[PDB]
């Protein structure tokens, strides 16, 4: 058994664009 | 002047103090405090090298102009004393230039004051005699004495070197001197490619210091325009191919700028291309490479057309989005643009997020030797302790660079419009 | 060494440090002050 | 009186300007350079 | 196996390096020459 | 063929199997591992 690199996407990748979009862009 | 004289003393006193220091040897190893580009060690080792015949660019440790190796061959020895001087020249560039530009500006207030273009109400905003007569001495002494600056010359780094040739520069633009800008700049771009984009803030504030309007039916901005790009040019052609015939070969061109361009080191530092290229995929390292290193040239042209008529403040932030976003960035490249906050500190009462962001860029810089000696020494720590206080310490400079170009905004709206 | 389970979320965090620059001067850059 | 109408109006053209440079070096420059350097490169057969 | 007159002897010898004479003249005459388009 | 040169037919053929084989095993078209489509999301998207 093993585990295979994957990205964590709802983890980072939703932080990460919802600090720049709603902190800056849309509001 | 007296204050000047004893700052400089002071600043001499005490980096000699920490030259005969036990701790020299502890800075000069600092990955914060030297680059591949800027150790000492790679420039001896590069001198060493040339006298058992072999080229210094053969190499992958010596990565410095031909003009370091031909400056240190004479004054090899000699060498604290050598950055000890560059510092107090790059102190006295700045202390002259920002005082020249004060009574430039207070020139141009008081034409639009006399003519009524400003609002009704906006004697709080005025800038008086009163509050610029220290702005000269205080951005003298926020260079000398910023523990930055203080680590970068102790540590005996290049960057002192270049950093006083961009102060050189900025001088001999603030003084007209077109001829001496350019060579300064040429100077500048030999020893590091970015600071090519503070060609548009020189050439804009020549323009407006000889008055001649920069629109495109104008002759005149066209004409000058080409004749600084000449000398620009020209200055720097005359470089590159006279320090060609120092080893009689081109092969500095690749060990510089190549280097510069393409990050082939990966080694640990303050900047954010290490690890983003040292975990990366190697599908797009071509596509991350060219975006990150158009990233510093991006700024130019948008921040020349907001900032036209202000290029004083287009310089200190092109040079701080230069000293954050360069391939190998460094504590002294970062100190470079803190010695230009006392000159825009009357933007005081529009700065928001000033104390939370001096304290994270505090903390940051505190916490570098710590995590550092944690992943390296001591084992305990990853690579990712330090990755985090590089993010958080690029974070807090953008946006304090950010808060001042806000607070920057605002007043020349309020002054425009009218403060209440 | 590098972290070597690290490359994607690497990516992600300095290109949001990137993009946060990119937005700030954006917004500097391109809006204007209005009153209210 | 006129002088903040002159101003506001070259302020929001400045704006424009500076968005469409963007907009404009994102799309010339940016779609080139990612599928230049992104793609699999393929003579002709 | 180990010729050691003939090792020592086929590397010609150490001399220190220093730069050009033609790129030190260069040099020194684009320093003056500026200094006088600067001076007058 | 066609026309009866079984000498020249020969050694056309043999360049011809020769040039095919070093185009079709070239080292070369294997150049970089699959990427997954899966996972360009997690590239493309922080920055852009
Ligand atoms: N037959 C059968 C078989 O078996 P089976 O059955 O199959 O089974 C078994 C199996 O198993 C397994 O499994 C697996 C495995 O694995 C293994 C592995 O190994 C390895 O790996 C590893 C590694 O090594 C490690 N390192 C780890 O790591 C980690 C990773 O990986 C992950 O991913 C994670 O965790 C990471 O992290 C992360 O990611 C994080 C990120 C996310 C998040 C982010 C964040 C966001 C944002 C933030 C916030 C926001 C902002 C805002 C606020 C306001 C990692 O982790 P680490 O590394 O540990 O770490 C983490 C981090 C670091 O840290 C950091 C920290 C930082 C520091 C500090 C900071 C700064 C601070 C500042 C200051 C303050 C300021 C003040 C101011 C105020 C004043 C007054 C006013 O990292 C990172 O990255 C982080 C991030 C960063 C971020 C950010 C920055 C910071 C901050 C910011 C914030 C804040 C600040 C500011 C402000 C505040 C205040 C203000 C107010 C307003 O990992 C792993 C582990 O897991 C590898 O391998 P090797 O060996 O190495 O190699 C190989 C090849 N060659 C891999 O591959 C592997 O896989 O196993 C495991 C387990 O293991 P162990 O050992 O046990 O564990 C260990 C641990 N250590 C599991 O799990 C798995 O599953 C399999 O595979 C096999 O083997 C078997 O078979
Ligand atoms: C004989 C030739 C000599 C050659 C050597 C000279 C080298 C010159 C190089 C750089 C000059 C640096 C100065 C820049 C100052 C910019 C401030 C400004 O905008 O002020 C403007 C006035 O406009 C200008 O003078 C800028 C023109 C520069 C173009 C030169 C390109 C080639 C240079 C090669 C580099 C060689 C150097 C090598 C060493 C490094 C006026 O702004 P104001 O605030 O005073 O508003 C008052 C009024 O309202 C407008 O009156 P005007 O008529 O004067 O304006 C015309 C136009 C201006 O629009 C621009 O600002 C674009 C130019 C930006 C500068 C580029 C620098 C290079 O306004 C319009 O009406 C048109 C509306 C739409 C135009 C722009 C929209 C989209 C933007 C760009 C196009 C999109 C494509 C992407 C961008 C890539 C560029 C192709
Ligand atoms: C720092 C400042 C410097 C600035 C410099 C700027 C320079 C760079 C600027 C711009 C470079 C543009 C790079 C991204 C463009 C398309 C990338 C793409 O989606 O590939 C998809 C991945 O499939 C997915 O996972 C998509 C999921 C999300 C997609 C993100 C949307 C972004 C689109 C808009 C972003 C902006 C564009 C216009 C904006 C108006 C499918 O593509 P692919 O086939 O799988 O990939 C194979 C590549 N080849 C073979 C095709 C070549
Ligand atoms: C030596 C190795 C690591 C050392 C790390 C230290 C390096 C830090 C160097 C630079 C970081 C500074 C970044 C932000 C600089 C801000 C520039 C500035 O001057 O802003 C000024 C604002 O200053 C601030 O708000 C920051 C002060 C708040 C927090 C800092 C003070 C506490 C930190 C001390 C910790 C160490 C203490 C040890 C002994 C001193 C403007 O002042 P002004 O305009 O003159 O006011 C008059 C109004 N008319
Ligand atoms: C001065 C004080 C207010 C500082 C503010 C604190 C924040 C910096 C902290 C508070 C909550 C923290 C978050 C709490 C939870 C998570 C989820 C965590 O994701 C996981 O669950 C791990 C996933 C993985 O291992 O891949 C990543 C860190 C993060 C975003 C933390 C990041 C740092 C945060 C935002
Ligand atoms: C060359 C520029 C573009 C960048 C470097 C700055 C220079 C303007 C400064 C920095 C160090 C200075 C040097 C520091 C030490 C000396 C030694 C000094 O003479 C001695 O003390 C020699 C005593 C002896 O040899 O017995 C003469 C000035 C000189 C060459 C200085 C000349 C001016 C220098 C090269
Ligand atoms: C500074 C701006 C205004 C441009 C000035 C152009 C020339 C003064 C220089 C700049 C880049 C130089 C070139 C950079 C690299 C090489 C490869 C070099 O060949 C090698 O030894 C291979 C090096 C390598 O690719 O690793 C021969 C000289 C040459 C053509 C150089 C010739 C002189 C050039 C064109
Ligand atoms: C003073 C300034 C204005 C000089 C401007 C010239 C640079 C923009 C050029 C000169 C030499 C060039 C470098 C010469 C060699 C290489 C190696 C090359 O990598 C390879 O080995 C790939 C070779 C191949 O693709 O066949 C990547 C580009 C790079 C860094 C080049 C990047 C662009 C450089 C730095
Ligand atoms: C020189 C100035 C005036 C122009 C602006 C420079 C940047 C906006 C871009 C333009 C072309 C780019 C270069 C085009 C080609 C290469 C080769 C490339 O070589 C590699 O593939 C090795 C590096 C790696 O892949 O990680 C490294 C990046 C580099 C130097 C690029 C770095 C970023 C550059 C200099």
């Amino acid at each position: 058994g093993t585990t295979q690199l994957r990205a964590t996407a709802t983890t980072l990748i939703l932080c990460c664009l919802l600090i720049i979009l709603p902190c800056f862009i849309l509001p | 002047a007296a204050p000047l004289v004893l700052v400089l003393v002071v600043a001499v006193t005490v980096r000699a103090a920490l030259f005969r220091s036990s701790l020299a040897e502890f800075i000069s190893e600092r990955v914060e405090v030297v680059s591949p580009l800027s150790s000492w060690k790679r420039v001896v080792e590069g001198l060493s090298l040339l006298d058992l015949g072999v080229s210094p660019y053969s190499g992958a440790v010596f990565h410095e102009t031909p003009l370091i190796i031909y400056l240190f061959h004479f004054l090899i020895d000699y060498a604290e004393l050598v950055f000890m001087i560059t510092d107090a020249l790059t102190a006295i560039a700045l202390y002259f230039a920002i005082q020249d530009f004060n009574k430039v500006v207070f020139k141009k207030q008081k034409l639009l004051l006399e003519l009524d273009q400003y609002a009704p109400d906006v004697a709080e905003l005025i800038r008086t005699p009163m509050e610029m007569r220290y702005i000269p001495l205080k951005v003298a002494l926020f260079y000398l004495l910023n523990p930055y600056t203080i680590l970068s010359c102790v540590a005996k780094s290049t960057c002192a070197i270049n950093n006083t040739l961009i102060a050189f520069f900025i001088l001999t633009t603030i003084k007209g001197s077109a001829f001496l800008s350019a060579i300064f700049l040429a100077l500048a771009t030999y020893q590091s490619l970015y600071p090519l984009t503070l060609f548009v803030p020189g050439l804009l504030y020549l323009l407006q210091r000889q008055y001649i309007p920069v629109k495109m039916k104008s002759k005149a901005f066209w004409i000058f325009s080409w004749e600084y790009a000449m000398m620009y040019v020209g200055s720097l052609v005359v470089i590159i191919c006279l320090s060609f015939f120092l080893l009689s070969s081109w092969d500095f061109i690749p060990a510089v700028y190549g280097f510069i361009l393409s990050v082939p080191d990966l080694t640990p530092n303050i900047g954010l291309f290490w690890y983003f290229f040292a975990e990366m995929f190697e599908h797009f390292s071509l596509f991350f490479v060219c975006v990150f290193q158009i990233n510093v040239f991006f700024y130019t042209i948008p921040l020349a057309i907001k900032l036209k008529e202000h290029p004083i403040f287009f310089m200190f932030i092109q040079i701080a989005v230069i000293a954050i976003f360069k391939s190998y960035p460094t504590v002294g490249d970062v100190a470079l643009y803190m010695a230009f906050f006392p000159v825009w500190n009357h933007l005081y009462r529009f700065l928001r997020n000033i104390f939370v962001l001096t304290c994270i860029i505090i903390v940051c810089s505190l916490l570098f030797p710590v995590l550092w000696h944690l992943w390296i020494y001591a084992g305990s720590a990853n690579s990712n302790f330090f990755y985090a206080i590089t993010l958080t310490f690029n974070v807090g400079q953008i946006l304090l660079i950010s808060d001042y170009f806000y607070a920057f905004l605002r007043r020349e709206y309020y002054l425009t419009h009218g403060l209440y | 060494t590098p972290d070597f389970s690290m490359p994607y979320n690497v990516i992600c965090l300095t290109c949001t440090v990137v993009a946060v620059c990119y937005g700030s001067f954006y917004n500097l850059l391109t809006r204007t002050f209005h009153i209210e | 009186a006129a002088a903040g109408a002159a101003a506001t109006h070259l302020e929001v053209a400045r704006g424009k300007r500076a968005a469409l440079f963007f907009a404009a070096v994102a799309i010339v420059l940016g779609l080139p350079l990612w599928w230049k350097t992104t793609e699999t490169y393929r003579a002709s057969l | 196996q180990l010729p050691v007159a003939q090792i020592i002897h086929q590397k010609p010898k150490l001399k220190d390096w220093h730069p050009p004479g033609g790129f030190i003249l260069g040099l020194w005459a684009l320093i003056i020459m500026v200094f006088f388009k600067t001076y007058g | 063929l066609a026309s009866g040169h079984l000498a020249s037919a020969f050694v056309a053929s043999q360049e011809a199997v020769t040039s095919s084989e070093l185009a079709f095993f070239d080292p070369s078209l294997l150049h970089l591992l699959y990427f997954p489509d899966d996972q360009k999301f997690a590239i493309y998207i922080p920055l852009f």
